[PDB]
């Protein structure tokens, strides 16, 4: 029926530019406006601007007057999306969505740019024992740390399999043009130190695979 | 030219229950208003367009109304697939700005969290790198903040915070903090906490362990 594709992820560096495509099938981008909103990690939709293809006419958000870049090829019904001099302001979800006043109103699955200056780095995981009055409790909490990687993703488990709950695996964040996250993990008190637990976690990008056995600190 | 105001940041909810969510735009947009719904990962799609016409495949429980300068989007009996993201936007005058957005979540009963903190590991301290890992699991409602001091005064450069989404199993929410040092400046503290504070205490739920005295 209807769809709008537009790109998978896309990597760039601070300082460059992009032009994003949004190419539209199942009708015609002169009939409606071609728009373009960001979103930046757990934020809101931000409407940068839109495009009458049929005119050519633009209208944007004075926040992206500077930074955006709006296009459009009815010859091939499709819209772009021009960003210049990219800041890690700019690393989002971009969707391009057509639709102006009635109940035509469809959107691409969005574009996720992430902006880095950073090329194929592999983690660095190192395990996380506990401050024992915790340890000391009912059951006690462990993890890893997987630091300074890029790009996503990384895959994380425990005891490869054995230990599928009591596991939370934090969403990674990208600082300093490098990800990291965490895996928190709960077992009984009576479970370790005495028996074993080991994460292990994998980046395919890095083609690293590491495994990481939770020992007790001198404590 | 004109903004609006979303109205709560957060609903927490029941199945069954009924709720609304409202825009004031700045300014007046003569119901040129439409109401999307954001599902965890997925894109925006059209709820309700020009204040009350319901958008295509849309069900009853759906209703738009206001006029002027207040909107209201109301879900009559909450069905499973409704919790997710809202989001308001105006199409009278460019820019066609959106609302802030609301997250509608399930709601449990309030529950503290469990919290644990994790010294830096050999592995890092040979590298050059000293991290301090808070864990601040299972909690709700989902508003928190937590705090790093060393030795007593607070710090906040260098904090990595990552929250999970609402537990699909429990409902409950989770944050990680990690305090990345040096290994200069961790030999050359003692005290290292990290002080959550959340709705369930007038004290921070606060935890740490002292370099040396191990």
């Amino acid at each position: 029926e209807v769809q709008l594709q537009q790109s998978g992820a896309e990597l760039v560096k601070p300082g460059a530019s992009v032009k994003l495509s949004c190419t539209a099938s199942g009708f015609n981008i002169k009939d409606t406006y071609m728009h373009w909103v960001k979103q930046r990690p757990e934020k809101g939709l931000e409407w940068i601007g839109r495009i009458d293809p049929a005119s050519g006419n633009t209208k944007y958000d004075p926040k992206f007057q500077d930074k955006a870049t709006i296009t459009a090829d009815t010859s091939s019904n499709t819209a772009y999306l021009q960003l210049s001099s990219l800041t890690s302001e700019d690393t989002a979800v971009y969707y391009c969505a057509g639709y102006d006043y009635g109940n035509f109103d469809y959107w691409g699955q969005g574009t996720t740019l992430t902006v880095s200056s950073a090329e194929t780095t592999p983690p660095s995981v190192y395990p996380l024992a506990p401050g024992t009055a915790a340890l000391k409790s009912s059951m006690v909490t462990l993890g890893c740390l997987v630091k300074g990687y890029f790009p996503e993703p990384v895959t994380v488990t425990w005891n490869s399999g054995s230990l599928s709950s009591g596991v939370h695996t934090f969403p990674a964040v990208l600082q300093s043009d490098l990800y990291t996250l965490t895996s928190s993990v709960t077992v009984p008190s009576s479970t370790w130190p005495s028996q074993t637990v080991t994460c292990n976690v994998a980046h395919p990008a890095s083609s690293t695979k590491v495994d990481k056995k939770i020992v007790p600190r001198n404590c | 030219d004109i903004q609006m105001t979303q109205s709560p940041a957060s609903l927490s909810a029941s199945v069954g229950e009924t709720v609304t969510i409202t825009c004031r735009a700045s300014g007046n947009i003569h119901n040129y208003l439409a109401w999307y719904q954001q599902k965890q990962g997925k894109s925006p799609q059209l709820l309700v367009y020009n204040a009350k016409t319901l958008a295509d495949g849309v069900p009853s429980r759906f209703s738009g109304s206001g006029s002027g300068t207040q909107y209201s989007l109301k879900i009559n009996s909450l069905q499973p697939e409704d919790f997710g993201s809202y989001y308001c936007q105006h199409f009278w005058s460019t820019p066609w700005t959106f609302g802030g957005g609301t997250k509608l979540e399930i709601k449990r009963a309030d529950a503290a969290p469990t919290v644990s903190i994790f010294p830096p590991s050999s592995e890092q301290l040979t590298s050059g790198g000293a991290s301090v890992v808070c864990f601040l699991n299972n909690f709700y409602p989902k508003d928190i903040n937590v705090k790093w001091k060393i030795d007593g005064s607070e710090r906040q450069n260098g904090v990595l915070n990552s929250w999970t989404d609402q537990d699909s199993k429990d409902s409950t929410y989770s944050m990680s903090s990690t305090l990345t040092l040096t290994k200069d400046e961790y030999e050359r503290h003692n005290s290292y906490t990290c002080e959550a504070t959340h709705k369930t205490s007038t004290s921070p739920i606060v935890k740490s362990f002292n370099r040396n005295e191990c």
